[PDB]
Order: C-alpha cells, then sequence, then structure tokens
C-alpha cells in the first residue's frame, strides 16, 4: 500500500483521541428515580435501555460534527467508559440516530464531592483511539524508484508526519515500515535503534 | 509621528536608542484636582457609593491611573472637556481618551508621555462637509503657535489619545507619474514630519531602500 | 473479531524476531522456523476460543556447525515465553533453577508487562551463565532491520586481541557502545567485547569501524 | 530614560507551571517617594485539575487567596465579595470560577480573622501592608480601603475575563502602554536632600545645649551629571 | 445554573439531600437556612458564542475609528451602518461583519449560512 | 508598461476584495490543519506576492540588450532581477516575523486607517516603485526592514558562539 489514499487516514486516525475532545458540556443533575429522568429529551433513552445506585446524575453531551471526525461510536465511546470504571459505574446512552447525543451516569459520606473528581478522571485520563502525537497531517512525496524495465522513475506515495514524538510505540503498529520510520528527535533513534542509528540522525 | 522611524544605530544597541520627530514634545506635568473637582460638578457621581445595577452600562472614568467614580450619558462630558481644552482652560497637553468599545474614561496629567500636533477637522461646516483652519488664519501668519492652539485650530495628541481619532494625511486631497495614491477628527501637519533632525536631511527618503536612510 | 485478534499478530512478530537475534546471536534456526506465517501460527499454540497459550512456546537451541571454530565454549541458549501478564519473583526460580542443572550458560526470560523488583534480583547469582530480560512491546520489530541500523558483529577474543595490535591501540582509545545500547542487547554483548560495524559511505562505499562494549 | 506604570496586565504562564493565568500592575506614587513593589494576582490549577485565586502582596511570605484578602479588607460576606468582582448576576461562568475559591476562605468568617492568618502584634502589622503597601497607589490614608476593594474586583475580573477566552493575553509591546532632564535632577535631588535632612539630624543630636553642609547637593549633583552614574 | 445565596446573612449556598423524601436542598455554612432546589440542575462545564455584540452603546456610532457601510438594516431600511469582527479575541474564530444603524441600534449580519 | 502594471495590482486588488468578501459570509471551507482566518491570510499572501512576481517580470523583459544595471546582473557583478523590480515597477510586501504588519493600534495598522482593515494597503502592501511609497505602505516597509536589522546584530555574536564551541 503506497499510493492508497484511503490506507494513509486509516493509519492517522489510528495514531491519540480523548473524550475531552468530543464533549460539548457536561451537568450534573439531580435524579434519585433510577427508572425515569427530571429531563425530557431523556425519557426515550431509559426506556428503551431496559430490555434486548446513587441518586446523583452526570450527563455528557457530545458533539455530531466532532464525532466524524475522529470517527466515533456511543457504543464505542461508552463502551470504553464503562470498561475504565467498570462495576463500580453504571452507565448509560442514546444511539448514533438521535439529535442529541448523551451518556447518563450513576455510581456505586458526601457524593457531591467524589462525582466531581470522576468529572475530570473522563475528560483527561482516557483515551478513545497513543500520547504526545497530536496534529498529524498527510503528504504526496517524491521518491525516485526503479522501475522493472531498469531507468528510475517516478514513484510518489502517501506519508504521515507527526506533531510530537514517541517512536518504542508508533512503531510496531499495522501498516507502517518500522524500517523507515524518522523522527528528527536523534535522542529517541539512538535509544531505540542503537547508537549508530542514532549518529545517522 | 513621536520617533523617527530610520536614525537608530547599528549593531549593539539598535532600537534601544531611539530619536525624536521634529513635531513631537514630552508632556510635563498638570494638576489632577483643576479637573477632578471639574468632574464630579459635571456628571461625575463619585465612587464611595456605586451601585453596579441601578448603573448598569456607567462609563467608568479614570484620573491619572486612578477610579474617581462613574458617570452617566458621557457623550457630552467627553465634548465638553475637549472644548474646554481648546479654549485653554485644561492644558493642551493633559489627554483624554473615550473608549466607547468598553465603556471608560481616561484622564492624563502624568510626566513623559510623547505627543504630536494636528489640525482639527470636526464636520463644523453649516456650508458643506472641515479643517477648522482657513487660508485667513495662515495669511494672518502676534499671531503665534500659542493662538492657533488657543482657538481649537490644532491639537496635542498622545499615543493613547490617538487611538481613539481618526488622521487624514493629505489635507487637501483627503497622473502616469506621482506614486499611487489610495469620520476623521485631525489631519496631519505634514507626513513629512514623523521624520527627526537626521533623515530630515536626506534627499527623496522616500525613494531609498529603507536600510540605507 | 474484538481488539483481542492483534494481541496474537503481534505476539508472533515479537516471536520470528526472537528466532532471529538467536541465529545472529550465533545459533542454529531454519529461515522456514522465522517464516511461520500468522495463519500456520495460530493452529499450534492456542487452546479452544483462539487464545495463544506462550508456557508452550519457549524453546531452546544450539551453535551451528561454524559458530563452534570462532567461539569456542559459546554454550547452549534457552528463550522462554509466559502466559502471567505481570510474572514476580516466584514463577521466578522456575527459570533461574531450570538452567543452572540443565547447564546452558544463556538465560532470556520474555516478561510480557514487567517483573518483580524482588525477582530480577536474582539474575548475576548463577555465574558463570549469564541471564537477560526482554520486554515483549520491545520486539515486536527487530530493530537491526531498520535502515539507519548499519550491521554490528561480535569479535573472538583473537579477533579483538588483533585490531589492537593492528592499530597500537590500548583498549580505552577505541571508540565504545553502551552496555543497555538496543543492539548491544541484541546481539548480547558483555563489557570487554568488541563489534565491527560495517556501513555505506557515501565517500567510499563501505566503511569499517569497531565499538568496544563499556 | 523610557514599561508605564499603575497598570493592570494580564500574562498567560506556560503549560509547565502551577499558575494558569496571572494579573499584574505595576504600582508607585506619581509624586512621593515611589516605591516599586507590584501586585500579582494569580491563577493557580491549570486548564483542568479540579483552579483557585491567589495574590501576591508586598512584605507577606506566602500568597493570600483573594476571599481572605476581601474580609481583611472590609467585606465579610460571600456574594458581596462577588459583588465586587462580577457585574452580571447572570454570568454563571465567571461565578463559578470564583465557586471554588469562596471555599478557600470558607473558614475565616470576619474581619478579626481575616487581618489575622497573615503571618496581636501579628494583627496589627497585618494592617500596615494594607494601608502603606497594597495598591499603594490611589492612595496611602485610611478611610478608602473601599476604594482598593473595588480594584482587587476589577483585577481579580480582568484575570478571569481571559481565562474564559474573551479577552485576549495583554500586549507586551503596545507602545502607547519619557523621564526627561528636568525629572531627573528630582529623583536624584531627593536622594540627596534627604542624607542632608538626616545630617541635619545629627548636629541636633549632639547639642546638649551652622552644621548643615551645604557641599553634599554641590558635589553630590556634580558627580553625577560630570559623569552619568545618577545613583550617588 | 444562575445560583443562588440567603437571606441573614448573604452568603454561598451548598447542597444536601431529602434522605426520607427525595428530593434536593441547598443550604448555607455560617448559620442554618434551608430552600429547596430551584431546579435540578447543578452544575455544568460547557467545553462560546456570547460576547460577539460586545458592550454597543447608541455611542457606538460616535466612535469614528469604525468603518462606514451604505446597506439596509432588515427593519427600519436605512444606509448608514458601522461594523466590524466579533470581540471573541479567538484565532480560531471567523469574520463575519456584525452591523448597528444610527437609526435604530440593530445588529444584523453579513453571514450565509 | 508601467500602466500594464498598474492594473495588474487592481486586478490583484480585487482578487483580494474577492476573498475577503467570500470570507465576511462564511461561504469558505478551513484546509485541513489550519484556522478559517489563517487561511484567509495563506491566500492574500499568495495573491499578492504572485502578482508583484509578474509585476516585475513585465519590466525586467521591458529591458533592453543596453540597460545598464541589466547588463551588471546578466555579467554578475551585481543584483538580480528582485532588485530591478523594487526600483522600476513595485517595492513589494513588507513583513515583520512573518505576518503583514500587525495592529498595534487596536483593530488598525495607523490611525490613518478605518478599524478591521484587512486589506494590503493597510497589511503594508508597498505597490510603488522606489522610481515613483505612501506613508503606510513606508512605515509597514520600515517595520519589516527593522526585523531585518534585527538578527544581523544578533545572529552576529550567537553564531560566533556556537561557532567558538565546534573549535575548541
Ligand atoms: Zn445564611
Ligand atoms: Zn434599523
Amino acid at each position: 500500500i503506497a499510493l492508497d489514499i484511503e490506507k494513509a487516514k486509516v493509519i492517522q486516525s489510528s495514531i491519540y483521541t480523548t473524550l475531552k475532545n468530543v464533549t460539548s458540556a457536561t451537568e450534573i443533575y439531580y435524579d434519585p428515580d433510577p427508572t425515569s429522568t427530571v429531563i425530557e429529551e431523556d425519557f426515550d433513552t431509559v426506556e428503551a435501555y431496559f430490555s434486548i445506585q446513587s441518586p446523583w446524575l452526570l450527563r455528557l453531551e457530545l458533539d455530531r460534527a466532532r464525532m466524524l471526525d475522529k470517527q466515533l461510536t456511543m457504543n464505542q465511546v461508552a463502551d470504553k467508559i464503562s470498561e475504565v470504571f467498570s462495576d463500580d459505574l453504571f452507565v448509560m446512552w442514546s444511539e448514533d440516530n438521535a439529535d442529541k447525543l448523551i451518556i447518563r451516569c450513576r455510581v456505586i459520606a458526601e457524593e457531591d464531592q467524589m462525582l466531581k473528581r470522576i468529572e475530570a478522571h473522563m475528560l483527561d485520563l482516557i483515551a478513545l483511539r497513543i500520547p504526545g502525537i497530536s496534529k498529524v497531517y498527510m503528504v504526496k512525496h517524491k521518491v525516485s524508484v526503479p522501475d522493472e524495465s531498469g531507468e528510475y522513475k517516478n514513484e510518489e506515495l502517501w506519508a504521515l508526519e507527526t506533531d510530537g514524538i514517541n517512536l518504542a510505540e508508533v512503531m510496531a503498529v499495522p501498516g507502517v515500515d518500522s524500517s523507515r520510520t524518522y523522527s528528527n528527535s536523534f535522542v529517541e533513534i539512538l535509544s531505540v535503534l542503537g547508537i549508530e542509528a542514532t549518529r545517522s540522525s | 509621528g513621536l520617533v523617527c522611524p530610520a536614525e537608530t544605530p547599528e549593531g549593539q544597541a539598535c532600537g534601544l536608542v531611539k530619536n525624536l520627530s521634529l513635531l513631537s514634545g514630552i508632556s510635563i506635568g498638570s494638576p489632577s484636582e483643576p479637573i477632578i473637582n471639574f468632574l464630579e460638578e459635571w456628571g461625575m457621581e463619585p465612587l464611595e457609593d456605586y451601585d453596579p445595577a441601578q448603573h448598569t452600562k456607567s462609563t467608568r472614568i479614570f484620573v491619572n491611573g486612578v477610579w474617581t467614580g462613574i458617570h452617566r450619558d458621557p457623550s457630552m462630558l467627553v465634548s465638553t472637556m475637549r472644548d474646554l481644552r481648546r479654549s485653554g482652560a485644561i492644558s493642551p497637553e493633559v489627554s483624554i481618551i473615550r473608549d466607547i468599545r468598553e465603556r471608560e474614561f481616561k484622564i492624563f496629567t502624568d510626566v513623559g508621555r510623547v505627543y504630536r500636533p494636528l489640525f482639527i477637522v470636526e464636520d463644523d461646516e453649516s456650508k458643506d462637509n472641515e479643517l477648522r483652519i482657513t487660508k485667513e488664519h495662515i495669511r494672518k501668519i502676534v499671531y503665534g503657535w500659542s493662538s492657533l492652539v488657543t482657538s481649537g485650530v490644532i491639537e496635542y495628541v498622545d499615543g493613547e489619545e490617538e487611538e481613539t481619532i481618526m488622521i487624514a494625511m493629505t489635507p487637501e486631497d483627503l497622473d502616469t507619474a506621482k506614486r499611487i495614491k489610495p469620520t476623521f477628527t485631525h489631519c496631519e501637519i505634514h507626513p513629512s514630519m514623523i521624520l527627526g533632525v537626521a533623515a530630515s536631511i536626506i534627499p527623496f527618503p522616500d525613494h531609498n531602500q529603507s536600510p540605507r536612510n | 473479531m474484538e481488539d483481542n485478534n492483534r494481541i496474537i499478530s503481534r505476539l508472533w512478530r515479537s516471536f520470528r524476531t526472537v528466532k532471529e537475534m538467536a541465529a545472529d546471536r550465533g545459533y542454529f534456526i531454519s529461515q522456514e522456523e522465522m517464516d511461520q506465517s500468522l495463519e500456520e501460527f495460530r493452529s499450534k499454540i492456542c487452546d479452544s476460543m483462539g487464545n495463544p497459550q506462550r508456557k508452550l512456546m519457549s524453546f531452546l537451541a544450539n551453535p551451528t556447525p561454524e559458530a563452534l571454530e570462532k567461539y569456542s565454549d559459546l554454550g547452549t541458549l534457552w528463550v522462554e515465553f509466559c502466559d502471567e501478564p505481570s510474572v514476580g519473583i516466584k514463577t521466578m526460580r522456575n527459570f533461574c533453577l531450570r538452567i543452572q542443572e540443565k547447564n546452558f550458560s544463556t538465560g532470556i526470560f520474555i516478561y510480557q508487562n514487567n517483573i518483580t523488583p524482588s525477582a530480577n534480583k536474582m539474575i548475576p547469582t548463577v555465574s558463570p551463565a549469564i541471564i537477560e530480560t526482554f520486554q515483549e512491546s520491545d520486539l515486536v520489530v527487530n530493530i537491526t532491520h531498520h535502515e539507519l541500523v548499519p550491521k554490528h558483529i561480535r569479535l573472538s577474543d583473537g579477533e579483538k586481541s588483533q585490531l589492537l595490535q593492528r592499530y597500537k591501540l590500548k583498549e580505552s582509545q577505541l571508540p565504545r557502545i553502551q552496555r543497555e545500547d538496543p543492539v548491544a542487547r541484541y546481539l548480547g554483548l558483555k563489557r570487554g567485547q568488541v563489534v565491527k560495524i560495517i556501513r555505506r559511505s557515501e565517500t567510499s562505499g563501505r566503511y569499517a569501524s569497531y565499538r568496544i562494549c563499556l | 530614560q523610557e514599561s508605564a506604570a499603575n497598570i493592570v496586565q494580564v500574562f498567560k504562564k506556560a503549560a509547565p507551571s502551577p499558575i494558569s493565568h496571572v494579573a499584574e500592575i505595576r504600582s508607585a506614587l506619581e509624586k512621593g517617594s515611589r516605591l516599586i513593589s507590584t501586585m500579582q494576582i494569580k491563577l493557580y490549577g491549570r486548564e483542568d485539575k479540579g483552579r483557585t485565586i491567589k495574590a501576591t502582596l508586598p512584605y507577606v511570605k506566602q500568597d493570600i487567596p483573594i476571599v481572605i484578602v476581601f474580609r481583611a479588607l472590609g467585606v465579610v460576606p460571600d456574594g458581596e465579595i462577588l459583588q465586587h468582582i462580577c457585574y452580571d448576576e447572570n454570568d454563571w461562568q465567571m461565578l463559578e470560577m470564583l465557586k471554588p475559591c469562596i471555599e478557600e476562605g470558607f473558614v475565616i468568617q470576619d474581619k478579626e480573622v481575616a487581618l489575622d492568618f497573615i503571618g496581636e502584634k501579628r494583627i496589627q502589622y497585618a494592617k500596615d501592608i494594607l494601608q502603606k503597601e497594597l495598591l499603594p497607589h490611589i492612595t496611602q490614608e485610611e478611610g478608602f480601603e473601599t476604594r482598593k476593594t473595588f480594584f482587587l474586583g476589577y483585577m481579580v475580573n480582568r484575570l478571569l475575563l481571559c481565562a474564559l477566552e474573551r479577552k485576549d493575553q495583554d500586549d507586551r509591546d503596545h507602545f502607547g502602554k519619557l523621564d526627561l532632564a528636568g525629572p531627573l535632577l528630582a529623583n536624584l535631588f531627593r536622594i540627596l536632600f534627604r542624607k542632608l535632612t538626616r545630617e541635619i539630624y545629627r548636629y541636633m543630636q549632639r547639642c546638649i545645649e551652622l552644621a548643615v553642609k551645604s557641599t553634599t547637593i554641590t558635589s553630590g549633583l556634580k558627580y553625577s551629571l560630570a559623569t552619568g552614574n545618577w545613583g550617588e | 445554573a444562575s445560583f443562588r445565596f440567603c437571606l441573614e446573612c448573604n452568603n454561598m449556598l451548598y447542597p444536601k439531600e431529602d434522605k426520607e423524601n427525595q428530593r434536593l436542598l441547598y443550604s448555607c455554612r455560617n448559620c442554618d437556612y434551608t430552600e429547596l432546589a430551584e431546579d435540578p440542575k447543578v452544575y455544568r462545564h460547557e467545553l462560546t458564542n456570547i460576547g460577539e455584540t460586545a458592550g454597543i452603546v447608541d455611542d457606538i456610532g460616535q466612535d469614528p475609528t469604525l468603518p462606514r457601510s451604505d446597506k439596509e438594516c432588515p427593519e427600519c431600511h436605512s444606509r448608514d451602518c458601522v461594523f466590524f469582527q466579533s470581540q471573541q479575541r479567538r484565532k480560531d474564530t471567523n469574520m463575519t461583519l456584525f452591523y448597528v444603524c444610527l437609526n435604530c441600534k440593530k445588529t444584523f449580519r453579513d453571514e450565509s449560512e | 508598461t508601467m500602466k500594464e502594471i498598474t492594473h495588474a495590482i487592481s486586478s490583484a486588488k480585487e482578487q483580494v476584495q474577492e476573498i475577503i468578501y467570500k470570507a465576511q459570509h462564511n461561504e469558505l471551507e478551513l484546509k485541513p490543519g489550519m484556522t478559517l482566518r489563517e487561511s484567509f491570510e495563506g491566500e492574500v499572501s499568495r495573491t499578492l506576492n504572485d502578482a508583484r512576481d509578474s509585476a516585475g517580470r513585465s519590466a525586467e523583459m521591458n529591458l533592453k540588450d543596453l540597460n545598464n544595471v541589466k547588463q551588471m546582473v546578466s555579467a554578475g557583478s551585481k543584483g538580480s532581477f528582485i532588485n530591478i523590480a523594487q526600483m522600476s515597477a513595485c517595492v513589494g510586501q513588507q513583513m515583520v516575523e512573518g505576518k503583514r504588519i500587525a495592529f498595534g493600534f487596536a483593530d488598525r495598522s495607523l490611525p490613518h486607517f478605518t478599524k478591521d482593515d484587512f486589506s494590503p494597503e493597510s497589511k503594508g502592501f508597498v505597490e510603488n516603485s522606489y522610481l515613483r511609497l505612501t506613508p503606510q505602505e513606508f512605515f509597514f516597509h520600515a517595520m519589516a526592514g527593522r526585523e531585518g536589522l534585527i538578527d544581523t546584530a544578533v545572529k552576529t555574536a550567537e553564531t560566533g558562539y556556537i561557532q567558538r564551541r565546534l573549535v575548541k
């Protein structure tokens, strides 16, 4: 896969998206009845989630356009969330069809203090799809190369350039050539590929 | 206007040493009270007793960096002080800036504010659309510069007050040879005044690579 | 398929790498034994549903017909893997002992996430033999394979005691290489061993450098 | 000799720092001694961690959480404090921010304790640093506590006005924000006449029952003007 | 949110739960005052668009440093308007023009999406 | 030719007024990785530059094999295209820190300008030739050169340090 346009993207988005980057707002309401809400645009989302806790609520309103960019799914998003805390935090969510994406949840001695520390632990210590690797652009480069017929010829190939640096990890990713990867951070290169390769850099 | 763009030492300290334009002058140090008073007696309800909600969009006023109360409708407080300076009853050296876009009133007596002089425009023409100064004042030049100011025909604009005015270049205007040329409150005495002693002797400084000048 | 389909694809590349290192170290191994496709691999070290059981991957290998020619006493190596994603000081004695008796000389445990501080503090406790530790997530891609990584090579205490005479060197005057150097580990060096590096050069074609391991 | 004084500035402080944003104001009496001590109205808690507001005062070792600075000033109840900072009860965001801060000072409930936590002997000194050191311009008189309070309020405001992306970080090089000859002699003369002042104090402190060496103001002036070294 | 204080000793309001009856209370920790919940909403984070209209006193037609466009508001149909861009100092904002009319004080844009 | 150029700046001026109208309407999409605003500049810049580029090129081919300045350029003994350009055609766009003359004055270049003027006559584009700058143009230009002079008076000895090190 060289001039595989879509293959480029397919790797881009596989190299750090956090809950914090898809959440338009978060609120913590008081709903003591675990079988209906004090909220309108939520009703449906309860009843349609009982077939095939603490009275303190925490709602998140995720962005639509933001779920198409980094591409995400309520099923996934939550799936992640749920398995992050696990058996001591029941969570629910609407379905991608709706006109308002949401995620409700409760815990399981002063709860308004706890359900707020778990406000952050949700927006800054939880990843969805690595680290230190922000912006990641794509480019069409000039790569001279051996035609079968001998002569060297123009065969541009897509390449992903980053805006941060981690190697040991972004190296073992399915779809790259851990024989050509390269960070200008020589410091790193030496640590990963052996002083020699370091010198080369 | 205040400093010459060209004259300044090469290497070492470069830009840490500035020279004054021809027209620039520095403030000296007037007194505050004859204006603090002159105020809290023309609409300035003192800070001491303030109420944020009864007085919503209350334009707050500052004096030399102190907050001496707010004022209700200021539009006039403004075009009164400005009429006071032009007759010469609040030193032409003081600075008064009205920042509508924030609702505040700047008062400066300070000593060390560089200022330049400009012609006043004022749409004061019940005969058209104009520089308060006329070709009668000119040819009239017992008529010093002290009078050109005591008649509200020219004003001393410091850098701060500058922010809220609109200056016209060529008084007049505002051939396949000359250089192509592209609300006013003041006009420029003359653009060739933004220069200081140094460049003033340079012929056609407007034709050389700036770094050479 | 979920996201466990990949935790296999990797354990496999990490594998082949081990092999390569073992043959490059100076042992026997067929190019095929390295080229075991992902397919014909699954059904060989898996149980029921589709999970790989490592306790059955570990193996041995030995000094090639050649290796015995430059390096006499180069003993036999043993590579081991473990299903305990956090192996500790206890499941350790099973390794520390397994060789101190079979009498090999080269231990190679592949800890998945991490070994215990109580554990590894029992490595240099069985000489002459020596033991190494390699994290899993660090052997997924053979580092030697990299573009910038030039070919290195060991040197008998003969080929070494030669370089020195041939260049009139006092050992210290020779370019060095770190013990914890990625490549140094890969070929399993030791404090006192030399390494000839041979890389391409836009000036002569090939230059021959040497690094002793401090 | 050419940054102007007595003005409010707000600066963002790099990702690596316990402080988020901070607002400062360099103050000095336009006429009279002229102290060079600045006010720091910080804002701890980076743009994440669960965000207090503390400020620095002249001569105080550590920093104080704005709430106390208010009660220690003359404003003891909450919401009367938020009174000064925020000017629009319908601006929940800002107010929210303040919340955590109020909790900080919730432990000191009056002017007694207010001026205390600032370490009978200690309480008295507390006052001092507020009438002669705290935002010393405005005036160092006495019965104006109120005024300084509205400032420290206008300040804590300016801070947030930015930490909420409504106003940019202050433009450090906005020329609008020159001590000629005349002024120079001033700050210089004082330094002199003042040594003459406390000189004339010694002749008066020996007479167990003329003296004014008018050479310190003559020779002092000369030295400077001669070389180029102002300070004595 | 728009939270509340309290009569008596004007202070901050902390919430507590009506255990036995299941409902929300607000209170004070200086005295004793206590009031029921105004709304089930307690806290919001919100990760803007408010502040583009930035203080526009009628006098905004006296700030000479502002541009002049000869359009015509969507109501009074005049031809003396002044404008600018959002005052929201955000490097990522957009560039649409907001207009004020010397004959009303409206807020019509140039936008079209 | 002095005319043919003038109108290569006028038209270039409108290809700017045009993309400014089309921006003051939100009628343009954000080129991935860039801000809606930044992407506005990115074009204005690429517009004036290409304008200026041929502005000069018209004169370049307009100077016969007798023009002395040309001669001194072909011989390779002094100056280049750029030079002729800035002397017979258009001086160019002025700049500091990489962006056309800032807004030191709240929302404007000089007090002689209407707020929010993002045009080129405000951001520092000297449309004039040395043979023929307007105050504004003349100023920006200075602010631009000023940045230049700066490092030629800084990189001068820090470069020398870095040198010294390599040596020792
Ligand atoms: Zn109360
Ligand atoms: Zn209207």
